[PDB]
RNA sequence: UAAAUUAUGGUCAAUUGUUAGUAUUCAUAUUAAUUUUUUUAAAUGUUUUAUCAUUUUAUAAAGGUUUAUUUUUGAAAGAUUUUUUGUAUAAAAUUUUAGGAAUAGUUAAUAAUAAUUUAUAAUUUUGAUUAGAUUGUUUUGUUAAUGCUAUUAGAUGGGUGUGGAAAAAUAAAAAAAAUAAUUAAUAUAU
């Protein structure tokens, strides 16, 4: 299971958990901590639109007048680059003050 | 070709599928009817005949015994088409029909020579004779028989080639029948290599097409037999084969070499079989394919004056005439004169009483191979060398 | 991320059950026009083939829970004018509501009356079309309406279509696609069979009589007065704007 | 135009691409279907000159186009390269193969002491040829062989083939068929726009809709499921079937003239090698009613009446009335083997659609012959009796509600 | 030249290459230049072209 | 095919349905179809123990492991968090009799 | 370039202006244009009459026009019996 | 006569745009530097621009290009450059992400040498079982998030090392007392007392003050 | 990474793997587990419409999609119409069954697959000789073979309210056809595909024009 | 420290101009002058329609400034088939500053479209962000030169959610749905 398979393009991972065998380091506290909130906050958020109808159906109204009013909901190219202060990097100056600068990661 | 199930198969599961009951049955003609359907492949029929659940190491082993069969059947086949290019050559030019072309002189190739050089035609003349210098050498129809039935015999053994020798759709050639055949030459040819050759496996492992275990069990098997037929009285405990006539002919088999033979140590001399035969002491040993472990491999003379002091403390034999003397093989074969210097110096039989035990050896023409050079320098001064006497 | 999971190709769309322009409301002659050629396709049906559950001898009784849930998409004839309870009456009076089932009044049975029937939960309609029979159609004998007294006489000769729709659904809802099976009519081949006693009063033409005179000329070709719109070979119109093929261009000025 | 079919495997190869099984099924499919089988035959000889071991679906769409053409010998010789150690299905063996093949992959040594040759991986289609024939196939093989030495005239090598298949489908387990693949095509999981025209948006005409077929169709469906999921009796009655259809195709090979629609006299009546044809069929009939006992009653035979019915519509000139008697005759006889009271089944539509082409072809007439507008007729044609036969069958098709018409 | 230019390697010297790309840039590769022989065949193109 | 990954609920939820219907199988044992269901919970056990697990999910885990008779590939980490969990203040001789139990059926 | 002009002419269907119509013209590729009128010659005038006299008075056969339409539309390279003789196996494997 | 690659490119821009270049271009212009800012108050921190400076990606001097011939060419065949790589794990903070570092190489023509250059990828791992100092091998995909378009398809070396650190509820590396620094200023670690602080805080300001005046200039 | 130190490596590459094939003893052939799906495909990002968790080429059939079935065919009592009345005959449906499905699953599958609208009409109930079966019993508890005859008898007052939610191709893969209309053991394997449409390559890489030099292959 | 082996029995050479290609002038060549030449003054008619409308007609310049690039499934091509379905939205890679330090609508996970959570997050001394200069480009020039020196294809998150695609406030043709014209040259001033 450390071994990808040429074949089907599968990665070292996946070749492992098609055998059946469980290749993990010894996680951390904070390691176990983030794979262990994940269904916390579901629950969470579940129980707050079970239990709140008229607060949740406030926020999920706000969300979508916030989310279909914007400028930029079209899909374009502009729009489905993964990197838009990278890619477009000359607005960043003169037209567009959102991002302060060009480089987040490491590309 | 290869199934779920299938398996490769020793001598005794060939004997017994293949044990069936014929009657003169003819080895030349079934032998060049299997080659003819052969032949007549691809390299598509070749491929998927190795059996699937296997390990790795069988499966390569496997694999390479067939690519050896693969490439020996190729090579006779294209002897066999340049042998019947050259009797169709000598037929076309001369004028003489081609079935008596075999049974031809030498004093008649002179006179058709001549015949061709008078006429004026000298390029045909020399290719009659060239053809037929080169014919006189391969033209045999037992040319490399032995050598050929072993191939037939490891296809055979591999398991996967005994369907692919019928169910073919023929015509009948003078009524012009469409029909599929179920007679399998294949199988037939088998059972009469089984039932006539009973040391087939011997010559099988000598040849060099083992690659599973070697010819070393075949050796002892071998060397085992043609003490049955000298002492005549022999008692066999495991490994130990001992004649009980009170003069010593005694064949100890005491390791395996190429497990015995550490890669990294410092211990010189591992032998395969030691043989007692009467005063004379043999240290038999079987040539491994590391190079520098073969000057390991052979006993020191020191070593060897402790062994023949050990005969001579054990067997009460007294030490005025005691003779030990080393005997090397070659690493994956056995050849010729390998077995002839065996039958000479160990057993002391000469080539006629040698001929009279064993009939297929007259027949066997396997030769040492050129490219191993170190081996045959090692085994001139090995077996070129005098008796040790204590 | 979240972002990297699919492309932005093909969204999520609004489907059209809450779009209003894709809607047909029951109060409009819109209603009536995708349903009667359904209904004259079915009596079509009815009367060459026996359909199952096609008539019954009363109303199919499903509780008042499960009434909105079995009901919508659901068939069935009876005989007479019964109507079912639990709903508010409302008979088509419009002329333009009702200007659809004329093939279904001409060529079949008479339409007397048509209804729509609203529950008191208005979620549940019901299309009431009362037919006096007999029928204009020829019924086989293993018909499902011969097993019917309005449809096999020639008060005693009326029965009632009853067909469930949902009020605001697209068309796609009151559509009836399983009764569209073409059963045949046997009606010009009863003559020439065993069970008639016209079979040897027929008379087979072998072969074609014997033309002395060619067919009638067509009258002179008076050409139009009018302007025209233009080519209609080239405007992309059918040969009439009615039907055809703009490929091949008949029936028009020229 | 059909030779792209040819073209687009062609390009597969100049562009340095492999091709698969399916390639190869797919293009002798597509041009057997366009009635090109030179084209396929190429195909064959393109798939052979990249020396691909075939598997059995690839011979046996092979097969069928050597049983099309009527080519013994390109069948002879794909026999004798292929198919000389194909066996039926044993008792003792697991009905499916187990994947034999691991996929290709390469350690942390192969990475580096392996040459770049060694660890580049084309899909060549001679790796999972043992995987291709897990199913085993074989009866299709064996059967398609039978049919296409009964189409170069060679009787003992069709008598071979269709006794060996026989034994094996009377004495051998039925194997286990292959699930269809649904990776060989590339279509949306739904309709990404919801829209659909009503069936009456022309006012004008019905016309089809896609959620729908309102129309009705134009041509009768046999109804039956394909080769691979029968049965081994199931499918010694389409092999039965099938050899009849083989039959009928040489026949109407042999004598184009006189089995399509009139256009000439020699239309009306038997040729010379019609009653040994039908007493091949009879006997073939009645071997595999022989073979079959009481099983015969719990199979479905509509195909093989279908086929029975066109054979002796075409090769024997027989009357729809016959044709219909004949038909009755099979259903009470396959009715009364079954040892109880039991209950006749009615004829399908594709058995009632050869007695109404058999009355079609009582009164069918050669039109505007050389008297310049006398239609000639078969002699002894009475069109009283055959409309009188031919409408109280449209009336007894049209009382069964479970035949749907085209 | 990378992108759209059929140039592998420098005319005369070059950085020292290992493996597969040494054999190329020394034996292997395409030469028109050379006034002897042209660019070579593969096997078994070359052979009854050697005259 | 990746799209999903269980987390030890999924399989205390899942190892009683089989073991149901392992038990209404007329063979002891299960069909071959469900060979990719268990490599699935074989995958999701193995992980699961380099993660956080309280005591009533290991109750389960060996139970239903115990119930349909199935060996799991690691069976050494199950044994470690098995260790952890005997000299726990909130174990419970009913916990540890169905530990006791499981590993009695499963060894 | 001839081959490309007929791949991208008859495959992918391109468009044509008049004055590369004319010069492929004058290479006997193309027939004369449209445009390249001759101007002592008038415009034909069509009458449907005569041209379903002159179409009665001599059509061809269906079979034969189908087999034109099939050498010069689908394939022309079909093989002869001859030929079809010449390319099955011989008695070693028939 | 055998033509040059430029005839060929010269043929390619012929056949796009019409023609092939338009003359003089060259010109010999003398190109003047005026500058506007003090002597050393150049509106920037870093690089204080006073000259006249190139611009180019490719065309400028001394000459960069890539060089293909490396370890990854020698083995791995790949369908276009970048395709497959083989690097080390440094990095392993983030979840099913690990930092692999690669090397490529440069082509100097003018020293007629080659230089290793490092680029960092973000990769991904599902179950979490690359540790630092893992020699991985890792291939191209689709984008997964917004840096991460690598995935570690081979583990080639296992750090054995890290695996029995994490066994021991310890680190897998142990982490660096050498960095990067927060500012040019000598980072100068303070140690007092808890009632020293005060002094110690008015030097620091009072320094801070003295920074501030070193605005004011001369006296 | 240093490229000149390969190819000893490669030695050690051979020295390790010749140690490994001589040191471990290989039990058995191990069976061959099916592969999943990666995630990981080239390109760019796919749509979820076309999402059918396949993204590489396998030409073989593995063990999750293989079935074994039963065809069991089931008589129907119908009445057709003669000249002096109605006569009563068989009708039979034909289904592929799995060989460990229930009675209640074979009655489901009568009614997914009879394409009739004069069958299944009411509620009916399977029997064999007269005697009713239990719905929830196995075939194999009955020794149901394909040769036993089975009945279905309808009881014609009642109406059978069915739901199709499942849809008539459902395998594992999940891999369903919205326009179907048929079962998948009566459609063919290949047909003729007339919703696509032939597209030939109409932009040339990198030769355009007159001379082709080189023809840019390396692009 | 092997100790001069003895027919010396074959000498008669080379050059007939036919070539496996970076070759070097510290003073000569490139730049401006002794010489340049020739014009240009805006204020403007794209067309079909069913007529106060609708159908077709998608990269002008200055400014601001970019490490990089390409391909619509949708419109057309385009066909006696048909679903706004026929894989376009991605990667590697290479910039510069005479007085070199910090950066962020931030990184990954995610039952999360439209992130109320988790994390020991991400970039950077192998040179980041910002500020300056700034289209790039074996196309130019020079030389013996893998050196130095030049460039003018392009693109453009708030003008209108229309359209397949914003590229839309102006371009000597790219002839734009009836052959307007297709002989030739000026093809523009006019
Ligand atoms: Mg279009
Ligand atoms: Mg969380």
């Amino acid at each position: 299971g450390l071994n990808g398979c040429v074949e089907t393009g599968r990665s070292r991972s996946e070749v492992a958990r098609d055998l059946g065998l469980s290749y993990t380091r010894p996680l951390h506290e904070n390691e176990k901590k983030q794979l262990s909130h994940q269904a916390v906050y579901y629950e969470r958020l579940a129980k707050f639109k079970m239990e709140q109808p008229e607060a949740a159906r406030a926020m999920e109204r706000e969300r979508f007048v916030r989310k279909f009013s914007g400028m930029f909901v079209k899909m374009d190219i502009r729009s489905g680059a993964p990197d838009f202060p990278s890619t477009y990097r000359r607005l960043l100056g003169t037209k567009v003050v959102r991002w302060a600068s060009k480089r987040h990661g490491p590309n | 070709h290869a199934t779920y199930g299938a398996v490769p198969l020793t001598h005794s599961q060939v004997t017994s599928v293949y044990a069936t009951d014929g009657g003169k049955v003819d080895e030349l003609g079934l032998l060049e009817l299997v080659e003819e359907r052969i032949f007549s492949w691809k390299l598509n029929k070749w491929e998927m005949r190795i059996p699937p659940n296997l390990p790795n190491d069988q499966k390569e082993l496997i694999r390479q015994e067939q690519e050896n069969l693969k490439q020996i059947l190729s090579e006779w086949r294209k002897c066999f088409g340049a042998l019947n290019a050259d009797i169709l050559q000598i037929s076309s030019l001369t004028g003489v029909p081609k079935d008596v072309v075999r049974e031809k002189n030498r004093t008649w190739l002179q006179e058709e020579v001549a015949k061709l050089r008078w006429m004026g035609e000298v390029n045909k003349a020399a290719l009659l004779r060239d053809a037929f210098m080169r014919l006189e050498a391969f033209g045999s129809r037992d040319f490399m028989f032995m050598e050929r039935l072993c191939c037939i015999y490891g296809l055979a053994r591999q398991g996967t080639f005994d369907e692919a020798f019928t169910n073919y759709i023929t015509e009948d050639p003078v009524t012009n029948d469409i029909f599929v055949d179920e007679r399998n030459p294949f199988k037939e040819l088998v059972a009469h290599i089984v039932r006539n050759y009973s040391q087939i496996d011997i010559i099988y492992d000598f040849l060099g097409f083992n690659y599973s275990e070697g010819y070393r069990s075949s050796l002892r098997r071998y060397m085992e037999y043609l003490q049955c037929k000298t002492a005549e009285n022999v008692r066999a405990s495991g490994r130990l084969v001992t004649g009980d006539k009170g003069e010593h002919n005694i064949l100890f088999d005491y390791c395996v070499s190429r497990e015995s033979l550490v890669s990294g140590d410092s211990c010189q001399g591992i032998i395969d079989f030691l043989y007692i035969n009467g005063n004379d002491v043999t240290l038999i040993i079987i040539a491994s394919d590391n190079p520098w472990l073969r000057n390991r491999q052979l006993p020191h003379r020191r070593q060897m004056e402790g062994i023949a002091r050990r005969v001579c403390f054990v067997l009460g034999i007294p030490p005025s005439e005691v003779r030990i003397r080393n005997l090397l093989l070659p690493p994956t074969y056995l050849d010729k004169g390998s077995i002839v210097r065996l039958n000479d110096i160990v057993f002391r039989l000469s080539n006629e009483q040698s001929n009279l035990l064993i009939p297929w050896l007259t027949n066997y023409n396997k030769e040492l191979d050129p490219k191993d050079v170190d081996y045959t320098a090692l085994a001139k001064t090995t077996n070129e060398e005098e008796w040790l006497t204590l | 991320s979240r972002r990297f999971r699919y492309n932005t190709k093909f969204p999520a769309l609004v489907s059209y059950n809450k779009l209003p322009w894709e809607v047909v409301n029951h109060e409009t002659p819109q209603f009536h026009m995708h349903v009667a050629p359904h209904y004259e396709q079915l009596l079509t049906l009815a009367a060459s083939s026996p359909v199952p559950h096609i008539i019954g001898s009363k109303h199919i009784d499903v509780p008042r829970e499960h009434r909105l849930r079995l009901l919508p998409g659901m068939l069935y004839l009876l005989d007479g004018d019964t109507l079912p309870g639990e709903f508010t009456i409302n008979r088509v009076l419009d002329p333009t509501a009702l200007q659809y089932y004329g093939r279904l009044s001409s060529q079949i049975v008479t339409v007397e009356a048509v209804r729509m029937l609203v529950p008191d939960d208005l979620r549940l309609l019901c299309n009431c079309i009362t037919f006096k029979g007999p029928l204009h159609l020829p019924v086989a004998p293993y018909a499902s309406l011969a097993s019917l007294r309005g449809a096999s006489q020639g008060g005693s000769n009326c029965f009632t279509l009853y067909h469930f729709v949902r009020p605001n659904r697209p068309p796609k809802e009151l559509q009836l696609e399983k009764y569209y099976i073409h059963a045949p009519c046997v009606a010009p081949l009863s003559e020439f069979a065993s069970n008639s006693d016209e079979r040897g009063n027929w008379r087979p033409r072998l072969q074609a009589p014997k033309r002395t005179r060619r067919a009638t000329p067509l009258p002179a070709y008076r050409p139009p007065q009018s302007y025209l719109m233009g080519l209609a070979e080239r405007l992309a119109v059918v040969p009439g704007g009615c039907f055809g093929r703009r490929s091949l261009m008949w029936g028009h000025w020229f | 135009i059909p030779q792209e079919a040819l073209h687009w495997l062609l390009r597969m190869i100049v562009d340095n691409f492999n091709p698969q099984h399916v390639h190869y099924i797919a293009a002798m499919k597509t041009l057997q279907s366009a009635g090109e089988l030179d084209m396929a035959r190429d195909v064959w000889k393109i798939m052979e000159r990249q020396q691909t071991w075939p598997c059995t679906a690839t011979i046996c769409a092979y097969l069928d186009v050597c049983v099309e053409a009527g080519e013994k010998t390109w069948a002879m010789e794909a026999w004798n390269r292929y198919c000389t150690e194909l066996k039926f299905l044993e008792p003792g063996e697991v009905d499916p193969k187990p994947i034999s093949r691991v996929p290709f992959s390469l350690t942390r040594e192969e990475l580096l002491y392996l040459p770049k040759w060694k660890k580049h991986f084309d899909h060549d289609p001679n790796l999972d040829v043992m995987d291709l024939n897990r199913f085993n196939r074989t009866r299709e093989v064996y059967l398609r062989m039978a049919q296409v030495m009964l189409a170069g005239g060679e009787r003992n090598a069709f008598q071979h083939f269709f006794t060996k298949l026989e034994e094996a489908m009377l004495n051998k387990p039925t194997p286990v068929p292959e699930p269809p693949n649904p990776h060989l095509v590339r279509r949306p999981r739904w309709a990404p726009y919801e829209h659909c025209k009503s069936v009456h948006h022309s006012p004008w005409r019905l016309q089809n809709n896609g959620r729908a077929l309102a129309l009705g169709p134009p041509v009768t469906i046999e109804d039956e499921m394909q080769s691979r999921f029968f049965s081994n009796d199931q499918f010694l009655v389409h092999s039965v079937k099938e050899v009849l259809r083989i039959v009928l195709q040489e026949h109407k090979r042999a004598h184009p003239t006189e089995c399509t629609r009139c256009k000439t006299e020699a239309f009306f009546y038997k040729t010379k090698d019609a009653d040994e044809t039908l007493k091949f069929c009879d006997d073939l009939i009645e071997r595999l009613f022989a073979s079959l006992g009481v099983r015969l009653s719990n199979l479905n035979t509509s195909s093989l009446l279908s086929t029975i019915l066109e054979v002796f519509r075409v090769v024997g000139k027989e009357s729809g009335a016959a044709l219909l008697q004949r038909a009755n005759e099979f259903l009470e006889r396959k009715a009364s083997l079954g040892d109880a009271e039991g209950s006749r089944e009615n004829l399908t539509a594709s058995n009632y659609l050869q007695v109404l082409s058999g009355f079609a072809d009582e009164s069918a007439f050669v039109y505007n012959t050389k008297k310049d507008g006398t239609c000639q007729y078969k002699t002894g044609f009475d069109p009283r009796t055959t409309m009188r036969h031919l409408a109280d069958v449209v009336q007894e098709i049209a009382g069964n509600p479970h035949v749907t018409w085209a | 030249g990378g992108p759209g230019s059929p140039v592998r390697g420098p005319g005369y010297y070059a950085p020292p290459m290992e493996g597969e790309h040494q054999r190329g840039y020394t034996a292997e590769w395409r030469d028109l230049r050379n006034p002897m022989r042209p660019p070579e065949f593969p096997t078994p193109w070359e052979r009854k072209y050697r005259q | 095919a990746g799209k999903m990954s269980l987390t030890l609920r999924e399989v205390n939820t899942l190892l009683p349905l089989l073991s149901r219907m392992r038990r209404e199988s007329p063979n002891g044992a299960l069909d071959a179809r469900f060979d990719r269901v268990f490599n699935a919970i074989d995958t999701a056990i193995g992980a699961a123990m380099r993660h956080n697990c309280t005591l009533d999910e290991l109750l389960d885990l060996a139970e239903g492991l115990a119930a349909c008779e199935m060996v799991p590939s690691a069976l050494k980490q199950v044994e470690m968090v098995l260790i952890r969990s005997v000299m726990m203040h909130e174990c419970s001789p009913m916990h540890l009799r169905r530990m006791l139990q499981a590993m009695f059926t499963l060894m | 370039d001839i081959d490309a002009f007929k791949y991208w002419f008859g495959v992918k269907r391109c468009r044509l202006s008049m004055k590369p119509w004319a010069l492929l013209a004058k290479a006997g590729l193309l027939p004369p244009s449209l445009t390249q009128n001759s101007k002592i010659m008038p415009k034909p005038l069509f009458d449907k009459e005569s041209l379903m006299r002159y179409y009665l008075a001599n059509r061809k056969d269906e079979d034969v026009m189908a087999r034109e339409k099939y050498l010069n539309y689908e394939n022309s390279m079909v093989k002869t019996e001859e030929e079809r003789a010449a390319e099955r196996p011989v008695a070693p494997y028939l | 006569p055998w033509w040059n690659f430029q005839t060929e490119h010269r043929q390619r821009c012929v056949l796009m745009y019409g023609g092939a270049r338009t003359k003089n271009t060259h010109n010999a212009n003398h190109r003047v530097f005026i500058k506007k800012y003090k002597r050393n108050a150049f509106p920037n921190r870093t690089r204080h621009h006073w000259a006249v400076s190139m611009t180019g990606v490719l065309s400028q001097r001394p000459r960069r290009m890539p060089w293909p011939y490396d370890l990854t060419s020698l083995i791995f065949n790949q369908p276009r450059q970048g395709s497959d790589k083989i690097g080390y794990v440094v990095g392993t903070s983030m979840l099913k992400t690990a930092v692999v570092a690669t090397n490529h190489m440069v082509y100097y023509p003018k020293f007629n040498q080659r230089v290793s250059r490092t680029k960092r990828f973000f990769a991904h791992d599902e179950d979490l079982a690359c540790v630092e100092g893992d020699l991985v091998h890792i291939k191209q995909c689709r984008k997964i998030s917004k840096y991460k378009h690598y995935y570690v398809f081979s583990i080639l070396e296992p750090n054995v090392e890290g695996r029995e650190r994490l066994k021991l509820g310890l680190k897998a590396v142990p982490p660096p007392l050498f960095g990067y620094p927060v500012s040019r200023r000598i980072v100068k670690l303070n140690l007092t007392s808890t009632e020293g602080t005060q002094e110690k805080l008015a030097a620091a300001i009072q320094e801070h003050v003295q920074d501030a005046y070193r605005f004011s200039g001369p006296t | 990474l240093k490229a000149g130190l390969l190819g000893h490596y490669q030695q050690e590459a051979f020295e390790a793997r010749k140690r490994f094939e001589e040191s471990t003893t290989y039990p058995g052939p191990i069976r061959a587990a099916t592969p999943g799906d990666t995630r990981f495909y080239s390109g760019s990002l796919e749509s979820i419409l076309h999402d059918t968790d396949r993204h590489y080429w396998r030409a073989v059939t593995d063990d999750p999609r293989v079935q074994h079935l039963i065809p069991l065919r089931i008589r129907f009592k119908i009445f057709t119409w003669v000249t002096s009345g109605w006569e009563q005959r068989m009708q039979v449906v034909q289904i592929m069954a799995p060989k460990d499905s229930t009675i209640a699953q074979v009655k489901d599958l009568v009614i997914v697959e009879n394409q009739s609208p004069y069958l299944c009409v009411s509620s009916f109930h399977l029997a064999i000789d007269g005697k009713e079966l239990d719905p929830q019993k196995t075939l194999g508890e009955y020794g149901i073979t394909e040769q036993s005859q089975i009945d279905a008898i309808e009881q014609n007052d009642h109406l059978l309210h069915r739901d199709d939610e499942r849809p008539r191709d459902w395998t594992v893969d999940e891999i369903t056809a919205e326009d179907v209309k048929r079962s998948p053991y009566k459609e063919m394997e290949m047909q003729p595909l007339q919703n696509l449409a032939p597209r030939y390559e109409a932009r040339p890489k990198g030769y355009f024009g007159r001379t082709y030099y080189s023809g840019m292959k390396q692009s």
